[PDB]
């Protein structure tokens, strides 16, 4: 029983963990996007300056 | 005779005891083997599913 228990608060962590690396993920492929945006919009801006 | 004919008595008496008894504490320590093999093959499921 405390080992169901476990075998839930373990694949709870599994859980919150994909949940949370879901999030980290999507949140460091969307600012990654973020990233390429400002990165791509400085090129932009500096063929501009230039 | 008589002596030994009612302790004879007394003696067949505490034979089918001590028959009773090895048949008691036989039957107890089998009823055991079930109940410790019963337990046993439970804290082997126990054990196994743990």
């Amino acid at each position: 029983e405390k080992y169901s228990q476990k075998e839930d608060k373990y694949e709870e962590e599994i859980k919150v963990l994909s949940d949370k690396l879901k999030e980290a993920e999507t949140r460091a492929e969307f600012a990654e996007r973020s990233v390429t945006k400002l990165e791509k919009s400085i090129d932009d801006l500096e063929d501009e300056l230039y | 005779y008589e002596e030994v004919a009612r302790k004879l008595v007394i003696i067949e008496s505490d034979l089918e005891r001590a028959e009773e008894r090895a048949e008691l504490s036989e039957g107890k320590c089998a009823e055991l083997e079930e109940e410790l093999k019963t337990v046993t093959n439970n804290l082997k499921s126990l054990e196994a599913q743990a």
